């Protein structure tokens, strides 16, 4: 009986009507509630045959099991659309989210749940208007259906379908006494999702029907969120809204023109100006009754420009090009006030435009910034370690000297960062931890980078020691990953993958000189991971010792000097004389290698399985672990 | 025949001995040109160091080569 229930939940799937029916043919009631109801899991989805027909629009063999079969329209089944997994969506909720108009009237007709919530409190309307199909949502609205039901992050139907480029749908739901009112979990209205989408059309909907514009739970009115999202048109559309006043309209017109001056896809030199030209002259306009901008005071980031506090200032730099892309992001940031999700994003592109231009102090700088802003917000800054990792790479790469300082200052940002990220391996639970540990390995590889490239710079005494200081420091906060390799592991392994961007050419694994400037720091250079394997186990395994034989041995030397057990034997009880796969390697070792009668004795102890527990020293127990 | 192996900065040593003269005193030669004491310059034969006598033709022989050497003290 299990076998035919998978083909009559594809026959209801793929369509098919003549097989499902003589499938389903001379089966009593209680095959019939069984085979129409038994959910099946096909492409991530444990959806019943009737929840799937829907799904997959297919009327007729909705018709057929409705009609005649009698099943039942309150099924609650998981489906996965396009990036989004709902779960308990009844097949009216489905037939409305596929869009499939012709399946939506059959379950309605039949009875099904017009108001249904699923596990995220999600209507069947509210789905129709996700999809973006009108004739559904109107047919729905007429079934007693509550467009004011909202989500569990308290967002309605109609500001769903103000994200979405959906206009037909938002002015039939506006006109079925729809709140415009309504709020997100952060404040964010219908409005607010129309804004940064840039919907010209919807928006005069909305404010045709007394938007009442308010600010979200960031305190961040969307009329600004235009501005800040290169939405020219959508600005000079609530201008006349003859309630903004004079000091928000002036925030609206610099916002705009510097998310113009600093933006990949919407980058522009003449509006970046005019924009900008238009809010200052405002300000000069009534004369007696001056409006001065609150300018920040200048940063070292941003050279030492304080903006433009005259309309000829602002002249001055009309065809300046590196000023109008310095001064954009000073008074975006002005405005935002840096505790914005998103006034980092036009300093890292003014900083990656920088640096593909090859000027790489400003760049540098601005990343800094950054980095700062965004490390004071507990942001997950790894990606942003990595880029500047490929950026001093790059630096480097190019013959130039790099500013020992901010090299301090990113490892300053690193090492805390760590700590961070550390918290974020513990505190999280198994639900995106795999996803933290990831990140907080990539930390670690850029943090490794990073000294590489210390490994290369002219490091000035005060510099050096700043620069050894933070990596005592992150050593002694013990960075481990989850293979138990420590700094030292991943320094002295070719396995440990570098960065391509700009960075494999200069950072090369295993390096003798990061693993040296690890043990000047006192890195525990005897540390075991997962597998047991010390650094000197890793070291040994290179297979490589004629393309770079030096940083096989000046890493050598290099790890057996602070007191790298050589006859230390891992979890799988190989030595690393027995690890050696290398002929060099293993002289090297047999060379480095001195004898004590303490080793001959632990090996000997441990090759006779002798109980030393409880019976010889604390410390001893440890040293016989070791052999 | 004279040799070409590398060393700690990827620099030349001139053996100038033939395929059938000894490891013994072959290596003394092109450590004679850097530096090095004939005891004391333990050659790596791309994967194995010449002991004892050690005719060249036990490392195939080869004219010229790598072989990088390494800087092991007290050996004399």
């Amino acid at each position: 009986m299990e076998g035919l229930a998978g083909y009559v939940y594809k026959a209801a799937s793929e369509g098919k009507v003549l097989t499902l029916a003589a499938l389903l043919l001379n089966r009593s009631e209680s095959d019939i509630r069984y085979l129409l109801g038994y959910v099946s899991q096909q492409g991530g989805q444990r959806s019943t045959p009737l929840i799937i027909a829907a799904r997959n629009g297919h009327a007729k063999v909705v018709r057929l099991l409705l009609e005649h079969y009698r099943v039942q329209t309150q099924q609650t089944g998981t489906v996965r659309f396009d990036g989004y997994v709902i779960d308990g969506a009844t097949a009216l909720w489905c037939a409305a989210g596929a869009g499939h108009f012709e399946v939506v009237k059959l379950l309605v007709s039949h009875g099904a749940n017009v108001n249904h919530t699923t596990v995220t409190n999600s209507t069947p309307l509210r789905a129709a208007c996700f999809d973006g199909r009108l004739d559904i949502v109107k047919y729905l609205v007429e079934n007693n259906a509550n467009i004011s039901i909202a989500n569990k992050y308290d967002n309605t139907c109609l500001m769903i379908a103000a994200y979405k480029g959906h206009t037909d749908v938002v002015r039939y739901l506006l006109e079925q006494r729809a709140d415009p009112n309504a709020k997100a979990h952060c404040g964010a209205t219908a409005l607010h999702f129309a804004a940064e989408a840039g919907h010209i059309d919807i928006v005069k909907e909305l404010i045709k029907w007394r938007a009442a514009i308010v600010v979200n739970g960031h305190g961040m009115t969307p009329l600004k969120v235009a501005a800040e999202s290169c939405k020219a048109d959508v600005v000079e559309l609530l201008l006349s809204h003859a309630d903004c006043d004079r000091r928000s309209r002036i925030e609206a017109l610099e916002l705009l023109g510097a998310s113009f001056a600093n933006d990949r896809e919407n980058y522009d030199i003449i509006k970046t100006y005019h924009y900008l030209y238009l809010a200052m002259l405002e300000r000069f306009q009534d004369g007696d009754n001056i409006l001065e901008k609150e300018v920040l005071p200048p940063i070292h980031a941003y050279g030492n420009r304080t903006e433009c506090r005259n309309p000829q200032e602002l002249e001055s730099i009309r065809q300046d090009r590196d000023a109008l892309h310095m001064e954009g992001l000073i008074v975006r940031e002005r405005i935002l006030g840096a505790d914005n999700i998103d006034v980092s994003h036009p300093i890292i592109y003014r900083g990656a435009v920088y640096a593909d231009n090859m000027e790489f102090e400003q760049c540098i700088k601005l990343w800094l910034h950054a980095l700062h802003l965004r490390q004071k917000g507990n942001r997950n800054t790894h990606k942003d370690l990595l880029r500047f990792a490929q950026v001093f790479s790059q630096m480097i790469h190019l013959n130039e000297t790099v500013k020992a300082p901010d090299i301090e200052c990113v490892l300053r940002c690193s090492v805390l960062e760590i700590e961070q990220s550390m918290n974020r391996v513990k505190n999280i639970s198994d639900a995106d931890v795999h996803n933290a540990m990831d990140n907080y390995e990539c930390n670690l590889y850029t943090f490794l980078y990073l000294v590489c490239i210390s490994t290369k710079t002219q490091c000035s005494e005060e510099d050096q020691c700043k620069i050894n200081k933070q990596i005592y420091n992150l050593i002694h906060l013990d960075p481990r990953t989850r293979e138990g390799f420590t700094l030292l592991h991943l320094a002295v392994n070719s396995n440990t993958p570098v960065d391509d961007f700009h960075t494999n050419d200069v950072c090369s694994f295993p390096n003798a000189l990061v693993t040296k400037l690890l043990l000047d720091c006192g890195a525990e250079v005897n540390a075991v991971d997962n597998e047991g394997n010390s650094a000197l186990h890793i070291i040994v395994q290179y297979n490589r010792p004629i393309s770079d034989f030096l940083t096989l041995h000046s890493i050598i030397i290099s790890l057996v000097e602070a007191g790298a057990h050589t006859d230390m034997t891992n979890k799988q009880n190989k030595t690393p004389l027995d690890k050696s796969t290398t002929g060099v390697s293993e002289i090297l070792l047999k060379t480095q290698m001195k004898m004590s009668l303490k080793c001959l004795a632990a090996r000997a102890v441990r090759a006779n399985d002798i109980n030393y527990q409880d019976q010889i020293p604390r410390t001893l127990e440890e040293f016989v672990g070791f052999h | 025949m004279l040799i070409k192996v590398k060393t700690l900065t990827g620099k030349e040593i001139e053996i100038d001995i033939e395929p059938t003269d000894k490891v013994e005193r072959i290596k003394e030669r092109v450590e004679e040109k850097e530096g090095i004491p004939p005891q004391q310059q333990r050659l790596i034969y791309s994967g194995k160091q010449m002991n004892d006598e050690k005719t060249a033709a036990d490392y195939k022989i080869l004219g010229g080569s790598v072989l990088h050497l390494v800087l092991a003290l007290r050996g004399g």
